[PDB]
């Protein structure tokens, strides 16, 4: 039990380091929706 | 007024490169923190 | 501006000294540039 | 010049409609109006007094009606979908 | 929430999600 708890507690620390060092799947949805809107505005001129 | 001078020396042209020199504001428009 | 000093022939064609200066000349071409404007609205950088 | 209400405007030929307000922008002395990332005007320098003005739109989206269902009641509430009352 | 990172003139509008981030 003590070994398994230590391995688990250690593994969570790695997640925190990895995220503080990516979210491309979310970020590129936001980017695609901004591109469509800016393109709509450009079509006016 | 006018004269002709004795141009005692003239020579083939020397040269150098425009090292990113020669940009000017193309328009009277304020734009900020942006690429245009 | 000529240097017509007294250390010269004084005449119209040759009574002059050149001074000492240099200058550079380039020609504009039609080009696309990308310009970078900072927060103060100054062009800080560019790409040809 | 009148500020904080919706007007038509023309500064030196630059023409539009919007709410003019005082601005924190700092144009260089040769620049006369400002544009956003979408290349639409959002700021201007007053030709008379050389102070900076923001511009903001006058067109404010939906009106929506909230209903208990007419089987229940005929009174309703109304939402002005992006407005400061 | 930190790691992930105006056109009002043209009849374009953005509506708030029903749930806020504090609700999620």
């Amino acid at each position: 039990q003590k070994l398994i708890a230590n391995q688990f507690n250690s593994a969570i620390g790695k997640i925190q380091d990895s995220l503080s060092s990516a979210l491309g799947k979310l970020q590129d949805v936001v980017n695609q929706n901004a591109q469509a809107l800016n393109t709509l505005v450009k079509q006016l001129s | 007024q006018c004269v002709n001078l004795t141009t005692r020396t003239q020579l083939p042209p020397a040269y150098t490169n425009s090292f990113t020199r020669g940009v000017y504001y193309p328009d009277k428009v304020f734009r900020s923190s942006v690429l245009h | 501006a000529l240097h017509r000093s007294y250390l010269t022939p004084g005449d119209s064609s040759s009574g002059w000294t050149a001074g000492a200066a240099a200058y550079y000349v380039g020609y504009l071409q039609p080009r696309t540039f990308l310009l970078k404007y900072n927060e103060n609205g100054t062009i800080t950088d560019a790409v040809d | 010049l009148v500020k904080n209400k919706c007007v038509n405007f023309n500064f030196n030929g630059l023409t539009g409609t919007g709410v003019l307000t005082e601005s924190n922008k700092k144009f260089l002395p040769f620049q006369q109006f400002g544009r956003d990332i979408a290349d639409t005007t959002d700021a201007v320098r007053d030709p008379q007094t050389l102070e900076i003005l923001d511009i903001t739109p006058c067109s404010f989206g939906g009106v929506s009606v909230i209903t208990p269902g007419t089987n229940t009641s005929n009174q309703v509430a109304v939402l002005y979908q992006d407005v400061n009352c | 929430f930190n790691k992930v990172t105006a056109q009002k003139f043209n009849g374009l509008t953005v509506l708030p999600p029903l749930l806020t981030d504090e609700m999620i």
